[PDB]
RNA sequence: CGGCACGUAGCGCAGCCUGGUAGCGCACCGUCAUGGGGUGUCGGGGGUCGGAGGUUCAAAUCCUCUCGUGCCGACCA
RNA sequence: AAUGCCCCGUUA
RNA sequence: GCUUGAGUCUCGUAGAGGGGGGUAGAAUUCCAGGUGUAGCGGUGAAAUGCGUAGAGAUCUGGAGGAAUACCGGUGGCGAAGGCGGCCCCCUGGACGAAGACUGACGCUCAGGUGCGAAAGCGUGGGGAGCAAACAGGAUUAGAUACCCUGGUAGUCCACGCCGUAAACGAUGUCGACUUGGAGGUUGUGCCCUUGAGGCGUGGCUUCCGGAGCUAACGCGUUAAGUCGACCGCCUGGGGAGUACGGCCGCAAGGUUAAAACUCAAAUGAAUUGACGGGGGCCCGCACAAGCGGUGGAGCAUGUGGUUUAAUUCGAUGCAACGCG
């Protein structure tokens, strides 16, 4: 906004693993204000991708939503006479965040049975660096690329 | 071919594209790039970066002549004025003058009318 | 605007050790000046423009900052 | 006076070699845009081939005639 | 360093 | 008769003052050649256009035309227009110093005469760049324009014509008087120029401002203040600086210059608001960053339209339409 920058809110972790970021990806996923449904669906995609891939839910999550993470995003700047379509960095939060709403994204896209069984299919793929979430990372990354002429 | 150590790079920026030649003390040249053929049109032509990308181009064409001292005759005004030397300074090739050779008249040819856009 | 690099100069002092002999001899300026034709009675009327934004810009600030503000 | 070439959406033009559709542009209709219009965005209705005859399974589409059209020529004394 | 635009009936 | 106005003489000073002839550097264009290959140019973006017949870029040589970056400065000169590289020849004017000289010879000026930006006209040359007209490509509803690519008169030279410009300081010429401040430029006297300095004394010029004046804005010793001499000009707006006539001109057109008709206002300065695709600061789910929807389907409800005997009346931009 225009006045003032604000604080901001705290979120409880997950009671399964304390973790912040899966409480965040929870809450990305949440619909009409169901995070019971939201958290038995995680859980068990999660389990689900662990049981298949080895390593724990932890680190499988974290790998995927590294291999989704962007860096680079663009923006419009609207100089002068010119209008500029500029690449800019992204911060922690900013790119853990668009991961994660990618990988949703795909999950809902994709036209498997459960939702969980999509989220963990999508969370496998983006592991092994496959699926519409990786794809559209690399899309915003050419584009930034292409775009690199401004700075 | 033949090899030299001593080149001269002349650069010409204009206010929509860059040209960097480089060429033997003799001005005969040995290669060229410019922005507009590096993969950016209209307004990514009149660009530092484009520029540097082309100096870069350039350089990697005219590698065959292994050329380490060279010096810089830049022309005309643009981005690609100090970009495209510190392009060439990274490619590495050992700069030893940086001339400028920008054609000032001595009020001659009066210039087109304004633009009343 | 010619120079030389000496001895254990960095590229990065040259290139800065340029870009201010090329402000001191004013080329582009000059080129932006003879790159449009500008009519005498245009530059006569811009140069007497200059002249009394020079005049301000020397008598009113400093008959402004005689005086105080709080 | 003969002859050549036309007749297609509201309009100006396609479609004629192919006998086995009826197009395009504008316009017209409904919505969005607008403070309200125009410009502009979208989504839609559209004629069914100048008229008769026969050819053919089937004709805007082939011909025979007829309408109206613009044009080309009435010579030599 | 200069991509969109044009218009609002009459009296009070 | 006099020297105070006016002018002449001696010595110097500055100056893009004017005319004529040469000469130098940069840069643009073109021609030839060498290196070299896939773009160059241009725009907000593109295209016309230039290019593989080798462009653009770069290097060498040559041809020619125009104007003279830095000096350069609300600096200088000139009656005005206007004047800008350097050198030379001719030439006008201004100013400063001391004296000498003529002794009212002075100021203004209807007519008249001359000069008079740019464009334009005639003859003969010249022609790089720019560029009316013109062609094409874009923008647009259209674009006979702005933009882009090319480009002819013209811009240049010599001789003549035209005689107009916001030809403006929108302020006629000449002379006298009237508090000041800060400069710039150009002479000159004195003090040790002890330094670019300190004390004055003349010309031109820039800005502010006092009394005064002014409708106000503003002028303000260079007056738009207090006076005098002469001339030019005005008598509401439009018609109209137009018509006819006269003079001038090759022409374009120029100068002098009405009437009928029509309106009751036109106009200048400033003030308070509003607006600005003017500027500066600031805010709002205004944008941006995200979530969920409407517009597509069925149904409920209101509205418009239509129909009906009636389909009661009202609200009907945002601020009416599940509203009374
Ligand atoms: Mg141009
Ligand atoms: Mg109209
Ligand atoms: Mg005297
Ligand atoms: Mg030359
Ligand atoms: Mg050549
Ligand atoms: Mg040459
Ligand atoms: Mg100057
Ligand atoms: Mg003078
Ligand atoms: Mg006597
Ligand atoms: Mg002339
Ligand atoms: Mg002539
Ligand atoms: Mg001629
Ligand atoms: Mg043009
Ligand atoms: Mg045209
Ligand atoms: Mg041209
Ligand atoms: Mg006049
Ligand atoms: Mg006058
Ligand atoms: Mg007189
Ligand atoms: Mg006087
Ligand atoms: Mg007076
Ligand atoms: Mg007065
Ligand atoms: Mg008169
Ligand atoms: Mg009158
Ligand atoms: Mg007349
Ligand atoms: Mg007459
Ligand atoms: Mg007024
Ligand atoms: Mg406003
Ligand atoms: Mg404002
Ligand atoms: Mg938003
Ligand atoms: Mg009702
Ligand atoms: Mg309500």
């Amino acid at each position: 906004p225009r006045r003032r920058v604000i604080g901001q809110r705290k979120i409880l972790p997950d009671p399964k693993f304390g973790s912040e970021l899966l409480a965040k990806f929870v809450n990305i996923l949440m619909v009409d204000g169901k995070k019971s449904t939201a958290e038995s669906i995680v859980y068990s995609a999660l389990e689900t991708l662990a049981q298949r891939s080895g390593k724990s839910e932890l680190e499988a999550f974290e790998v995927a939503l590294e291999n989704v993470r962007p860096t680079v995003e663009v923006k419009s700047r609207r100089v002068g006479g010119s209008t500029y379509q500029v690449p800019v960095e992204v911060r922690p939060v900013r790119r853990n965040a668009l991961a994660m709403r990618w990988i949703v994204e795909a999950a809902r896209k994709r036209g498997d049975k459960s939702m969980a069984l999509r989220l963990a299919n999508e969370l496998s793929d983006a592991a092994e660096n496959k699926g519409t979430a990786v794809k559209k990372r690399e899309d915003v990354h050419r584009m930034a690329e292409a775009n690199k002429a401004f700075a | 071919r033949k090899q030299v150590s001593d080149g001269v790079a002349h650069i010409h920026a204009s206010f929509n594209n860059t040209i960097v030649t480089i060429t033997d003390r003799q001005g005969n040249a040995l290669g060229w790039a410019t922005a507009g053929g590096s993969g950016f049109r209209g307004s990514r032509k009149s660009t530092p970066f484009a520029a540097q990308v082309a100096a870069e181009r350039c350089a990697d064409a005219v590698k065959e002549y292994g050329i380490k001292n060279l010096e810089v005759m830049v022309k005309g005004p643009g981005p690609g004025r100090e970009s495209t030397i510190r392009a060439l300074n990274a490619a590495g090739f050992r700069i030893t003058n940086i001339t400028d050779v920008t054609p000032i008249p001595h009020n001659g040819c009066r210039p087109p009318k304004k633009r009343r856009v | 605007p010619v120079i030389k690099v000496r001895e254990n100069e960095p590229f990065d002092v040259a290139l800065r050790r340029f870009k201010r002999s090329c402000e001191k001899a004013g080329v582009l300026a000059e080129v932006r000046r003879r790159e449009f034709y500008e009519k005498p009675t245009t530059e006569r009327k811009r140069a007497k423009a200059s002249a009394v934004k020079r005049h301000a810009k020397k008598l009113a600030r400093e008959n402004a900052r005689r005086t105080r503000l709080y």
